[PDB]
């Protein structure tokens, strides 16, 4: 209650006298007594007799600002949590008022006691479940309501640059896991979008930083940026054109209201890694393929954009081609590649760009855009190769088609000779054949890829460790298990004489390489059992047409 | 044809009838062909339609429902009362999604609730209509703008659409990044808005005494009417009728005593 | 509302298509349909989906399914659509005036609906009710490329003009369509457009 007399108080008393006494009313109370109480004592004194601030706001908050800093990690925050969202709102909802008075010396003051304590309050405050939300909304306004003169003044020049690299770190991992699991219920479109513009604001003024005092002027602890270009690369994977689509407005309603965001992602990212240099060469592996998904983006001009990006980085190998030429970049290329475009993400328009820019390119310079001239003919026939596939795939729904196109595909890297992802749609074959129950045609795929396998020791390479499970696996130990499934399907696909041959080196490898006579004896229990299936039982004939397309 | 001159005075193409196809640009242009013309004939217009906002159409003066007004009828004032107008618009583009769903429900077996959506737009088309004019007090204005902004968002909510906030004034203040925290508030009250009525589907769809509750908790003063059609007593005197609420319980009165004078013919006197 | 109705039925055939392609989509999903005279362990219920090609049906004896329609090889997966004669329905169907074991009684002569194919093989089946009755009789019609017949056809029809329409009189609000149309001004017949195209 006595926060209710401050507003005609202060009609007839003195602004600050007030203002220090309830202060020093407010300080003198001891640490551990009725603290959500304090703090809607102070939310009540807040809401009003701020409307003036010049002579109260700056002598009010630093009380403010002590209890929500003691609030910050005292092990016991789990109470107060509401209240100090609560608090915090409604300081900075006051704050933003226009007419109440010019603040953006005091929201410096509140960033310089506020920024890194919100920051790691819902860094620790991480849960989904709870009231998250709300800090959220609290920082993302204290985001907007600040100027890149506040962003670069003092969190831009921080103590040692190990803490300031930190935070940055800290800040940049946390917006990753924000735009990652967002935390609105996704019909809080106007949320989402607000968010997403003061993100973007706040990662530009932490790229100003990033060049400012980590290019080549901070020759060494060059890392963050791999985390820099994930975050922004996630950031620019949604809201996207269909989504814009839904309603006809829906593009024009947001591009009205907020343009095309990704647009200047993507611009900002480029001339970020233009901006890179010297160390990209030391950057490319690892980052190839985050560059080919917002090159997929099914828009025109950041596309137009960014492709070229792709001449940059095999440039960026052409001065480190020394050492060979860009094929460990362009390898990934082709693997990442495949698994966007299979996941339906490409187009047509797309293939004919990426021909042309890449040529373009590739005239201007010497013998290895040659090189890349050939090699993006081939991605070419890849594309259209992936792009009929998919077309078939969701045109027809028949599973004779898709076993055509898969095989297609498959033939295709085989003469590509990329054995890794033909060994994927090996895979991908051997799983429709199941769903088919076509034992004997899983069977052979599977063995197929059996038959790359050695009985040797050593697992000469990971691309034959495929996803299914991940450890050492021997090649010799892969080769058992395949073997062994083959031998079932067989025998559940009443074939058992491919099952006797293959399992006469089956027990050959057991008992002259492993010396597992347990294995013998259960093999050749099965071997028994398929000689007497066979000499006993029948087996149908299947009739055999042929037939002509025309 | 010559002379077209451009000008942003002409945003209310609006047609008569289905247009004849005279121009190698015009059609049977519908009756709601609201047309973003670029350039001005004297008795011709041609520009952008709401149809195919890629292609022109040369329109005649005539034929067009000349409206200088554009989008924004403060600046014109246009409006037939400030303030509410943009509620008509939202509401308009909000039928046009109606009839998009509408097409995609018939084609499958959601009948029910194309059914209960049958009946939500012919409320909605009809408050329409009736505020087209501003002749309702402005209490009533109030009332409509809630209810039918409650209606409206319940609607994008069975169809899983976005939601908007500013209850009031067209509902575009708060989009309009005029704060953020406030925005987290007006988007945390539309979710309360939002649980209420998924709560209350199934108490007034289904029930009808929790809707009962809900609005009588809200006021306090209540008035019972009773209206009487005869009396039948075999008195054959003059009589007197007290009736009046009674408590049995408390064996005492609840309301004053209304008297009725009956006569001795059957008949009130 | 003469121009009105004039305007109105004038642009009709889009609910038409639409009717008739949600028809397909029903006849697709189909249900367990309704056989004759299975009284003796004889499945009544058994399915008959059209292709989603809408070129074969898959039908025969299923089994009694509450469920309705499984996707599967059914006893039949051809039923020719390039060549069915019609379907006759009511007393049409020779089996209703079946005066044997297959008496199908008047409580289903609204329900008697058979596939005439072969010139001489028939497809005499019974629906639950009226409605789902005249519906497949729509779809098959549909196949045929005519008219529909279902009351709650007309009763889509009518209601879904009328719903499209009263959304496209908004522009013309407190604005009248004269019955006669207004004159056409004339057009110079000089096509040089002083200021550019588009």
């Amino acid at each position: 209650y006595l926060p209710s007399i401050i507003n005609d108080v202060k009609l007839v008393f003195d602004p600050v006298e007030l203002s220090v006494l309830f202060c020093k009313f407010i300080q003198s109370i001891p640490d551990n007594q009725l603290v959500r109480q304090k703090l809607n004592c102070m939310t009540k004194i807040v809401e009003s007799t701020l409307f003036r601030q010049s002579e109260c706001r700056e002598v009010l908050l630093p009380l403010l600002t002590d209890q929500l800093s003691g609030q910050l990690d005292d092990n016991s925050n789990k109470p107060d949590h509401e209240a100090s969202s609560q608090l915090l709102s409604n300081i900075l909802e006051v704050l933003d008022r226009k007419d109440v008075g010019a603040t953006a010396v005091h929201i410096q003051l509140i960033m310089e006691r506020l920024l890194r304590r919100i920051n790691r309050t819902v860094i620790g405050m991480n849960r989904q479940s709870p009231h998250i939300g709300s800090f959220v909304a609290c920082m993302i306004a204290l985001l907007q309501q600040m100027d890149d003169s506040h962003y670069s003044h003092y969190i831009s020049t921080f103590k040692t640059r190990q803490d300031i690299i930190d935070f940055l770190m800290e800040t940049f991992i946390m917006f990753k896991d924000l735009i990652g699991k967002n935390v609105y219920a996704k019909d809080w479109m106007v949320m989402n979008m607000t968010q997403n513009r003061v993100f973007l604001r706040a990662i530009n003024q932490f790229a100003e930083v990033l060049t400012r005092f980590f290019m080549d002027q901070a020759s060494f602890e060059l890392q963050l940026w791999n985390n820099y270009f994930h975050l922004a690369v996630a950031f620019l994977t949604h809201e996207s054109l269909q989504l814009e689509t839904f309603s006809q407005a829906k593009r024009n309603k947001i591009v009205k209201k907020y343009g095309d965001m990704r647009k200047e992602i993507g611009f900002r990212i480029r001339d970020m890694w233009y901006n890179l240099g010297p160390h990209k060469i030391k950057f490319i592996p690892s980052m190839v393929g985050p560059i080919l998904e917002v090159t997929l983006t099914p828009e025109v001009e950041l596309r137009k954009a960014t492709i070229p990006i792709f001449f940059d980085m095999m440039q960026c190998e052409f001065n480190f081609s020394g050492n060979g030429n860009f094929h460990m970049f362009e390898n990934e290329l082709i693997t990442k590649l495949d698994q966007e475009v299979e996941g339906g993400r490409g187009d047509e328009q797309y293939k004919v760009l990426l021909e042309k820019l890449l040529l373009e390119h590739c005239r201007k310079h010497k013998y290895l855009s040659s090189s890349g001239e050939v090699f993006a003919l081939l991605v070419s026939s890849l594309l259209e190769n992936l792009l009929d596939y998919r077309t078939i795939i969701m045109q027809d729904e028949s599973k004779e088609n898709r076993m055509s196109c898969t095989v297609n595909v498959l033939n295709f890297y085989k003469e590509k000779k990329r054995e890794d992802i033909y060994i994927r749609y090996l895979y991908k074959l051997r799983d429709l054949h199941r769903d088919c129950e076509n034992y004997t045609e899983a069977a052979y795929t599977l063995l197929l890829h059996a038959e790359l396998l050695q009985w040797s020791d050593k697992p000469c390479v990971p691309h034959l460790l495929q996803r299914d499970s991940y450890y050492v696996y021997t090649q010799q130990e892969l080769k058992e298990k395949l073997y062994q499934e083959i031998i079932s399907y067989f025998d559940k696909g009443k074939m058992w004489e491919k099952a006797i041959k293959l399992s006469k080196e089956l027990a050959e490898t057991y008992e002259s390489k492993v010396f597992d006579y347990e294995g013998l004896g259960n093999l050749l229990k099965k071997r028994a059992s398929f000689y007497e299936n066979i000499i006993k039982a029948m087996r149908p004939q299947p009739e055999y047409f042929a037939v002509g397309y025309y | 044809m010559a002379r077209w001159i451009p000008t942003k005075r002409q945003k209310y193409g609006v047609a008569i009838y289905n247009y004849n196809a005279s121009q190698d640009v015009e059609l049977s242009l519908q009756i709601g062909d609201t047309v973003h013309i670029l350039e001005m004939y004297e008795g011709w217009y041609r520009g952008y339609t709401l149809q195919n906002k890629s292609k022109k159409g040369i329109f005649p003066e005539t034929y067009i429902h000349l409206k200088e007004a554009t989008v924004e009828d403060l600046g014109q004032h246009e409006t037939v009362i400030p303030g509410e107008l943009p509620l008509v618009q939202e509401l308009t583009s909000t039928l046009r999604e109606w009839a998009v769903i509408w097409r995609k429900l018939y084609v499958n077996n959601k009948l029910t609730l194309f059914r209960q959506l049958q009946q939500m737009t012919y409320s909605l088309i009809e408050w329409r209509s009736q505020i087209l004019s501003g002749t309702l007090p402005k209490d009533e204005l109030a009332e409509l703008k809630k209810k039918v902004t409650a209606k409206i968002d319940h609607g994008n909510r069975m169809l899983g659409l976005d939601l908007v906030v500013r209850d009031d004034n067209g509902n575009i203040l708060d989009p309009d990044e005029t704060s953020t925290i406030a925005l987290f508030k007006a988007h945390e009250v539309a979710s309360k808005r939002i649980e209420e009525k998924i709560q209350e589907e199934k108490s007034i769809l289904q029930n009808l005494d929790l809707r009962g509750q809900s609005i009588f908790s809200t006021i306090h003063t209540y008035g019972l009417y009773v209206n009487f059609k005869n009396f039948v007593c075999n008195i054959g005197e003059d009589a007197e009728l007290f009736m009046a609420l009674y408590d049995p319980d408390q064996s005492t009165f609840i309301s004053e005593n209304y008297l009725i004078r009956w006569g001795s013919n059957g008949m009130p006197k | 509302s003469r121009p009105i109705l004039e305007l109105k039925e004038k642009i009709q055939p889009e609910i038409l298509e639409l009717i008739k392609q949600q028809r397909l989509n029903r006849l697709v999903e189909g249900t367990c349909f309704r056989k004759l005279n299975a009284r003796r362990r004889q499945d009544k219920f058994w399915y008959c989906r059209l292709s989603p090609n809408h070129k074969v049906l898959h039908y025969g004896d299923l089994e009694e399914s509450p469920q309705g329609e499984v996707p599967h090889d059914s006893l039949q997966d051809k039923l020719p659509v390039a060549d069915i004669k019609a379907v006759v329905t009511g007393k049409d169907c020779p089996h209703m005036k079946e005066k044997g074991a297959l008496k199908q009684n008047k409580e289903v002569l609204e329900l008697a609906f058979s596939i005439l194919y072969d010139s001489n093989c028939q497809l005499n089946f019974i629906a639950p009710d009226k409605h789902e009755y005249c519906i497949w009789t729509d779809g098959l019609n549909a196949l045929l490329g005519k008219d529909m017949m279902s009351d709650l056809t007309r009763n889509d029809l009518d209601t879904l003009l009328s719903m499209e329409i009263k959304l496209r009189l908004l522009d013309l609000e407190n604005i009248q369509i004269p019955d006669a149309p207004p004159p056409i001004p004339k057009e110079p017949s000089n096509y040089d457009f002083v200021y550019d195209c588009n």
